């Protein structure tokens, strides 16, 4: 449940169109059979997670050095909507206006 | 040549001039233009940061593309001018004031 | 503003000063007009009133 | 190796925030609009070997 | 009101230029055939034409559709280059959409062509008292080639 | 604060940077963008003063 | 040195006020 920030690494100027992708697994060849990698082998229990993205409006809090420490998603729930309405991570009593 | 099938990636390096400071001058930082005086800074940028901001349309720090140095921008001194008069009905003297 | 007389054009490094040598050019060209020339190359006549 | 099985789902909770620009700021709150991963999402998990 | 006028201008860039080569297509121990002139694409190279244009001892150089003095001021992508050797009399008959011998028909340029043409003398490399029979060319050709 | 933030809107022009417009277009074509920007900023100033 | 009464000091401390440089970017002044 912790919070972390993701840095920019590279921006390659390629310009080709991408619509599908596929991962590459480093297969281990248990070279005890004459069928090479087309035969009996063994490896670990690797797995991974893939998620997609959609356009959203986010509120970001910068600390005193310049690293993001907490973010608020605008379209989550009424508290999130109010906290996005006025720039603050804390709100006081009353009645507030939204979309 | 080919005509804009991809982002531009082939052209000259452009000539840089020696760095000067302590007197407010025009500047160009390959993406930043304007006029101001450049002073030594005390903030610490992240390694991948280029230029800082304080509020909308406010640039407060620029990273040197040569030596990775942080410089602070301060606009040239300016202000309105006013004239103090005892009225031409009596005499002709002025006490010009800078604000 | 009109340009009159002629000047020895200098596009190189060393000033030719009338030598007309390397990278040195004469800033003038002469048109070539013939009946067989195309319409796009035809010598039209233009007058401007201000 | 055609032994099939359906995938599994989890929550993203609050991960997936990245610096959108090269701009640096200090002790301020910034509002932006861009592509992100919505919190508490529907994420696939490929444990099939 | 008043303001203090600026007195100077400064422009900054990183020292690293990454000038990936250009000269390898201009100096070489071998040159491509006239009928099969080689074409090479160059990308992500920083142009350095300012010094190669003015001071490189090029007898013939001419740009169409652009001013050489500003060639360093604008950026392109994937610059294409060629290289071959011809005779002294064949340089004049090289032009965009220019007709000549059927050998000249083996190379063409677009009617609306923007670029530059380079041709420098070499009268001591390919010239031999016994003759130059090693390098062969086309003179009786039935087919004409397209621009570039 | 609102007033200053008003300076960061293009008002329907190509960009909100004054020098950028002059640095990428001919003056007879840049004048219309300059006029749009002037109109927008003037209206904002009027609202603030009122 | 700033001769004031005790309650005036409490009043001053209970009200809390660069922005001026941001205005100087645009000619605004105080
Ligand atoms: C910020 O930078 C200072 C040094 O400039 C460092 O001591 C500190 O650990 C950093 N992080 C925070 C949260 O202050
Ligand atoms: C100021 O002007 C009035 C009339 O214009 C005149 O009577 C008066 O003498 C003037 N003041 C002085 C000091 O002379
Ligand atoms: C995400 O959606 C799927 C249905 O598409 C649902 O089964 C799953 O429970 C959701 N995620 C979580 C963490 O509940
Ligand atoms: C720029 O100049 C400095 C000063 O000598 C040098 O150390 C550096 O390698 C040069 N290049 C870059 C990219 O900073
Ligand atoms: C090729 O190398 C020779 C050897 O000095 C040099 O004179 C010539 O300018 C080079 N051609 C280029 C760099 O295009």
């Amino acid at each position: 449940q912790g919070f972390s920030a993701l840095e920019p690494l590279v921006d390659l100027p390629i310009g080709i169109n991408i619509t599908r992708f596929q991962t590459l697994l480093a297969l281990h060849r248990s070279y005890l059979t004459p069928g090479d990698s087309s035969s009996g082998w063994t490896a670990g229990a690797a797995a991974y997670y893939v998620g997609y993205l959609q356009p959203r409006t986010f509120l970001l809090k910068y600390n005193e050095n310049g690293t993001i420490t907490d973010a608020v998603d605008c379209a989550l729930d009424p508290l999130s909507e109010t906290k996005c309405t006025l720039k603050s991570f804390t709100v006081e009593k009353g009645i507030y206006q939204t979309s | 040549f080919e005509l804009l099938h991809a982002p531009a990636t082939v052209c000259g390096p452009k000539k840089s001039t020696n760095l000067v400071k302590n007197k407010c001058v025009n500047f160009n930082f390959n993406g930043l233009t304007g006029t101001g005086v450049l002073t030594e800074s005390n903030k610490k940028f992240l390694p991948f940061q280029q230029f800082g901001r304080d509020i909308a349309d406010t640039t407060d720090a620029v990273r040197d593309p040569q030596t990775l140095e942080i410089l602070d921008i301060t606009p040239c001194s300016f202000g309105g001018v006013s004239v103090i008069t005892p009225g031409t009905n009596t005499s002709n003297q002025v006490a010009v004031l800078y604000q | 503003e009109r340009d009159i007389s002629t000047e020895i054009y200098q596009a190189g490094s060393t000033p030719c000063n009338g030598v007309e040598g390397f990278n040195c050019y004469f800033p003038l060209q002469s048109y070539g007009f013939q009946p067989t020339n195309g319409v796009g190359y035809q010598p039209y006549r233009v007058v401007v009133l201000s | 190796t055609r032994t099939q099985l359906p995938p599994a789902y989890t929550n993203s909770f609050t991960r997936g925030v990245y610096y959108p620009d090269k701009v640096f700021r200090s002790s301020v709150l910034h509002s932006t609009q861009d592509l992100f991963l919505p919190f508490f999402s529907n994420v696939t998990w490929f444990h099939a070997i | 009101n008043f303001r203090v006028q600026p007195t100077e201008s400064i422009v900054r860039f990183p020292n690293i230029t990454n000038l990936c080569p250009f000269g390898e297509v201009f100096n070489a121990t071998r040159f491509a055939s006239v009928y099969a002139w080689n074409r090479k694409r160059i990308s992500n190279c920083v142009a350095d034409y300012s010094v190669l244009y003015n001071s490189a001892s090029f007898s013939t150089f001419k740009c169409y559709g652009v001013s050489p003095t500003k060639l360093n001021d604008l950026c392109f992508t994937n610059v294409y280059a060629d290289s071959f050797v011809i005779r002294g009399d064949e340089v004049r008959q090289i032009a965009p959409g220019q007709t000549g011998k059927i050998a000249d028909y083996n190379y063409k340029l677009p009617d609306d062509f923007t670029g530059c043409v380079i041709a420098w003398n070499s009268n001591n490399l390919d010239s031999k008292v016994g003759g130059n029979y090693n390098y062969l060319y086309r003179l009786f050709r039935k087919s004409n080639l397209k621009p570039f | 604060n609102t007033l200053v933030k008003q300076l960061s809107s293009n008002f329907g022009a190509i960009s909100s940077v004054l020098n950028d417009i002059l640095s990428r277009l001919d003056p007879p074509e840049a004048e219309v963008q300059i006029d749009r920007l002037i109109t927008g900023r003037l209206q904002s100033l009027q609202t603030y003063v009122t | 040195p700033s001769k004031r009464s005790f309650i005036e000091d409490l009043l001053f401390n209970k009200v809390t006020l660069d922005l001026i440089c941001a205005q100087k970017f645009n000619g605004l002044t105080v």
